[PDB]
């Protein structure tokens, strides 16, 4: 029970939604302002001290593009923040529906979708659970780091340590941070802003990738009922059986894309944001990389922000091909029964079916394009290009 | 001004009148003498103007960065001209075009929702005509503006300059006499008028899309009814009420196209004249783009030009893009009713609509493209590319 | 010269063999020899003046000027060269081609709209090779002139050099004596049945594909009345009658269908030359015009190749862009008629017509791409951001 | 053997399994544990090599030219490689493909035209392999030709290098007579090797591909009579006879479907390392022709390298583009026939049929683009695209 179970635990520790763990999930405006005033924490904590040190204290090109791309993840898990804030209402009718769809499922009496049940469940938890950590350890590792120096530093070498403490990142604050009480006080709140946006990243990102996994399950238990209705039609049933069975075969076919519309509403600015900022990202890091290239230890900065952007992207866009090509593939689950032995009216119905099923069906980015592995294809092909050009025109 | 969709887009014909867009149309025969002249004298003027610019340009070729300005200007508000003269040439086709919905279809049980949705859309083409008129009027004000907190001055060695909005050559001695300030009149009428005319009749064209977007939606909202009335064996009368709901929607359907055809004929080369100063006028502002270094008036002028150049090609990317968008969702609003349900002359008719809506309306700039947000994608991606390899080089 | 499509396409036939365009098919077998010989000797002199013209390449290889107008000079006139080696070794298809239309099917109610289209296809296709021959003269007369016009200079020093209309190498010495006038001559004759020959083919091609684009708008003018015939339940004679109506519309559908696609078998593989030529064309033309300066010769031969180059692709793109509208908007006529009052046939047929006409006749260029102004527009792009890349640098 | 698409494309397998493509699958176990050493050596020796050419890159990397040259050659011997490593372990997918036509369907009237076409498909895959095979043959030939005509000399003064077919460092000496023979042996067997161990399995490919278009040219050249027995009403026995037709029709059309996904799953990473590797090389083989300056040697040995890479996109891409052809020719020559005189059911299946051939076959490499002239185009415009800027600068 509880679809996206280990997704409501991460939504629930970013305090997005109160009650997750409800058969029914509501929406309340407590979470609403809560989360409100949440978003504002990170803003404060590092979007604008970050900011302010790239505006004021950079002194060369090479510096100013290795601050920004940070501050530019950043600013984007922000407005991931806030987009889903935003959109708080679909996001939890979506998942409302999922669980009632999920429910009428599980009262199947066919071993195949009881298998199709269990695979879903079991793919979710892991796919949460690896995800949330990973990132928590990154950020939490990149956060924490000099706290551990100091700690084993006052360890090894007592009061001797010839070591001072700083902030996590390059930032610059309007007020003075010499004070303990402002230190602390201030990594306190970074420490804060961190996790929430750790979390913010990871728990929307699985969200996605776990409601695109359930309606593939469903996509698949419609496969099996297509399949039964052929079995009807080479056993030879009356024509009212096989008209009832092909409604009943159609209305699933409407849950099932009243579904992806409501994932495509949910996430289409969601999407188009992620694509651009990660692109464009991935653009200056390329060109960054080209400015320093060569043995040293810049190169080493963005060999490491680059995979992050790739594996995001990735994500998405192989999600969203997963999407698009069940939707698609509904057209040749319905070809492949034997609808020859059914009387013409019939065959007309199953006509009509097979023309709405052909149309390409996906997630697209804010509708400038349906979102799938091409798109990812064309996003590397850009950044090769871009990266050989700079280097022939480089002298 | 009273059959269907001319009384719906009036207060737009009425700011185009105003303007100076010709239009001797829609109002009596008294006022038809009148107004010519008007409209003769501000072409006039706008002209005047724009050859006293051309003129400066002339003797401003001796550099290149301010020979790039001036034609960045000129291009600019050869927009305004472009669209001027164009209306009066087709004004045939464009007066075919506002009298297409005189005579539009009826069904008892269908006119609820078709009121709805005309008043719908008379709303919304109202709404678009004032924000335009707003954005219009903040740029007027901004260049009003920006005009004087900057300073006006020549390097050569300095050399003052007159302050003007636009640079141009006068006869007399615009600097600091009673010329400076008739100039100034002049040029914040200039401003204004061509301003004020290309953007409306960019607006009559965004409305006539408009309103097509609103039949569409009507036509789904029925189309959910259409079947249960359908479904129900069936007596004679309940048939014929069927074949005459059917016979309204396909007709219905076919007006849609109608107007989007003739609105594709009457703007298609106005597009492409549009998007061909915009290419041009795109490439040297990226060259100026190139040349930033702050947050200082010439960034501020910079980031001016080519926001309203994108902006205008936004807006007709958008319009065209959510005709395209009805047109298309049609299937789905035909898939989503119980049609299987129905008798055979509604299952046939769906299958019929089904097949139609495959292929999405639109409107082509003279078949050399389509307004879409692909279109508005494309561009500034060109744009992008050619400002990278720019400052690159 | 008897039969449908030949009888048509007469005067078209008769200059391409006038100008010696082989193609010994149509007429008495008693002129089959002489002409031969004729054609034999065109080409020869072709030849002879195109390999002189080669030659001259070859020492004017010390600068790249020089170099690069000869370069421009031989493809330009590759063109017709390959074009008519092109025809004989193809000439069963052609042949096939224009045989296809000898039989077509003909129905008592469709017979007025068939003699309607086909006469106005005639006069399309009169109008279409009116037009072409002029483009051709008109050509051939610039050439003549600016080449006295302007001076006959070469630059080291000054070096005077024959005033001739093609830059070429000859044995004799062409600057004062009869070899100046006979070099005159054999160049005027030259560059008119090259024009000539290219011009003519292209013009074939363009006939033919105005022919389908005529019969299809006959296919949709009787569609119109085709459900009209059928709804009124029917009679047996009615429904024979209905049948008979169908069974013509889809056969002459299939046979425009047929000629499509001989006639893409015939030209696919002469177009792909056509634009391999051009592509390279087009980009010495862009590195020749980023030297211009002023409105002097230089400049006004630049624009005249640019000019030439343009329009056979242009040519071949509007009419490749026409044959895909006529074939697309078979749909929307089908769907415009009063279907929802016809018969179950008449509805199934509507049905799979739009089916068919989901996708659009084309034709492609041995498959590597498709004629349509989305080509042209795609190479003008190309050519314009080579020349301002070509600025920059 | 004695099943079908094993039986056909025996020659190919016998080939792969020649040369050390694994597959111990077709043959008597005594043959087994033979022939899987063989395998290993040949992987092995290859192996050997490519680690004998990668250390002289590493001491060839000081120099630019050199490491561009090195690294051409490492990308070409890396395809062999990667298609070795890639057949064994996606093994069971290649056998699940080659095992799907073992049992496929029959008609009594039907099985002629089938039969011919089987013949036909055999026929054209024997042409295709024993192309291929020349191919191979003459690029290995023209390697050992050109490694004799020029002259081995490296430039620092000059030094001269061993002479032999691959740049490469040994422990023997590579220049006297024994270490300069043995060298000259084991790289023709590499060349051999590795050339046909790639072209083998690319040959296995595109077999597969006209196998399936063979397969849709009988359905489609089968259609027609299949209508003519439904036209005529019917008795019961005509209606058993044509569903029966309908049948074999349909099932056989869904078997070409279940091959063309299964010769999609077992090749779409093979196509996508394929391409992956491709750009690379041709990114520097654009710089390397960027240098070339009418040399006999290196304008050959540059020639040779971007033809044989854009020979294996090519051939992938026009298979890829038949298949695509011969999907949408089936909805094509599905309605040239003669369904209006058919019955009920026969309409039907007409309309299901063109409605399902809709959508295209296609092969894609691994959902990241499709195959078809369209890749080719778009790869050869790339590199096209990057020389030309190359050269500029």
């Amino acid at each position: 029970r509880l679809v996206l179970h280990e997704v409501r635990y991460v939504l629930m520790a970013m305090l997005y939604i109160s009650r997750g763990m409800a058969k029914q999930i509501q929406n309340s405006t407590i979470d609403l302002y809560v989360y409100w005033f949440l978003t504002f924490i990170p803003i404060a904590s590092l979007c604008v001290p970050q900011f302010t040190y790239l505006v004021v204290d950079t002194k060369s090109l090479i510096d100013f593009i290795s601050v920004l791309v940070p501050i530019t993840e950043i600013l984007l898990t922000n407005g991931k923040m806030i987009i889903c804030n935003v959109k708080r209402g679909k996001i939890i009718n979506l998942i409302n529906q999922v669980q009632v769809a999920w429910d009428e499922c599980a009262k199947s009496e066919h071993l195949e979708i009881q298998t199709l049940i269990t695979a879903t469940a079991k793919k979710t938890k892991i796919f949460v659970i690896i995800y949330t950590t990973s990132f928590l350890l990154i950020c939490v590792e990149y956060s924490s780091m000099p706290l551990f120096k100091l700690i084993y530093h006052s360890a090894v070498y007592g009061k001797q340590s010839n070591y001072t403490i700083a902030l996590p990142y390059l930032s610059r604050f309007a007020y003075s941070t010499e004070s303990t009480t402002s230190f602390a006080w201030t990594y306190f709140f970074i420490l804060l802003g961190v996790y929430l946006l750790a979390l913010t990243l990871s728990g929307f990102d699985s969200l996605f990738a776990t409601l695109v996994m359930h309606v593939k399950m469903m996509f698949k238990v419609l496969k099996f009922e297509i399949e039964q209705l052929g079995l009807d039609l080479s056993a030879g049933k009356s024509h009212v059986e096989l008209q009832a069975k092909l409604k009943q075969i159609i209305l699933k076919h409407k849950t099932n894309l009243s579904l992806i519309e409501q994932l495509e509403d949910g996430f289409s600015f969601f999407l188009m944001a992620q694509f651009l900022t990660s692109s464009i990202l991935v653009c200056v890091v390329l060109y960054e990389l080209t400015m320093v290239f060569g043995w040293n230890e810049d190169t080493f900065k963005t060999v490491t922000y680059l995979p992050g952007a790739i594996l995001q992207l990735f994500l998405f866009c192989w999600y969203a091909q997963q999407i698009t090509e069940e939707a698609r593939l509904v057209s040749d689950h319905i070809y492949n029964i034997p609808w020859y032995l059914a009387d013409p009216k019939l065959q007309k119905d199953i006509l009509t079916f097979m023309v709405k099923a052909q149309k390409p069906t996906g997630v697209t980015a804010s509708k400038f394009y349906m979102v799938t592995l091409q798109t990812f294809q064309r996003i590397s092909s850009t950044s090769y290009s871009y990266f050989t050009l700079l280097q022939t025109i480089n002298q | 001004k009273h059959q269907g969709l001319v009384a719906d887009l009036l207060p737009n014909i009425r700011v185009m009148q105003g303007v100076g867009h010709f239009m001797f149309n829609y109002y009596s025969e008294g006022k038809k003498f009148p107004h010519r002249i008007y409209c003769i004298v501000t072409l006039l003027l706008l002209l005047l103007q724009y050859g006293m610019m051309a003129v400066n340009l002339m003797m401003e070729s001796d550099d290149v960065d301010d020979l790039t300005a001036n034609t960045i200007t000129m291009l600019f508000f050869l927009h305004p001209i472009v669209k001027m003269i164009y209306f009066p040439v087709r004004s045939k086709i464009f007066y075919k075009t506002l009298a297409i919905w005189n005579n539009p279809n009826s069904h008892p049980l269908f006119a609820e929702s078709n009121a709805r949705f005309h008043a719908l859309a008379i709303t919304k083409m109202r709404r678009l005509l004032f924000c335009v008129a707003g954005a219009t009027i903040f740029s007027v004000i901004s260049w009003t503006g920006i005009t004087f907190i900057e300073d006006s001055v020549k390097r050569i060695t300095i050399i003052p300059i007159p302050r003007l909005m636009i640079r141009t050559f006068y006869p007399f001695n615009a600097m600091s006499g009673a010329g400076h300030v008739f100039a100034l009149i002049y040029q914040f009428y200039y401003l204004v008028i061509s301003m004020a005319v290309s953007n409306s009749l960019d607006v009559l064209f965004c409305s006539w899309l408009l309103f097509a977007c609103e039949q569409l939606q009507h036509l789904k909202a029925i189309m959910k009814p259409l079947m249960e009335l359908s479904a129900t064996g069936l007596t004679k009368k309940q048939e014929m009420l069927v074949r005459s709901a059917i016979k309204y929607w396909v007709e219905r359907h076919k007006h849609v196209v109608r107007l989007v055809t003739a609105v594709g004929d009457a703007y298609g080369v106005a597009l492409l004249l549009h998007m061909l100063t915009t290419t041009i006028t795109l490439t040297l502002l990226a060259y100026q783009a190139t040349k930033v270094n702050g947050v200082n008036v010439y960034a501020a002028t910079v980031i001016g030009y080519l926001l309203y150049t994108l902006g205008q090609v936004f807006l007709f990317c958008i319009f065209g893009n959510r005709l395209i968008e009805e047109s298309s969702s049609v299937m789905e609003a035909a898939y989503s009713c119980h049609w299987y349900d129905g008798s055979e002359e509604a299952k046939t008719f769906v299958q019929i609509v089904c097949q139609q809506c495959q292929k999405a309306m639109s409107i082509s700039g003279a078949k050399f493209f389509t307004v879409s947000l692909d279109l508005f994608a494309s561009v500034l991606g060109a744009v992008v590319t050619y400002f990278m390899v720019l400052v690159q080089l």
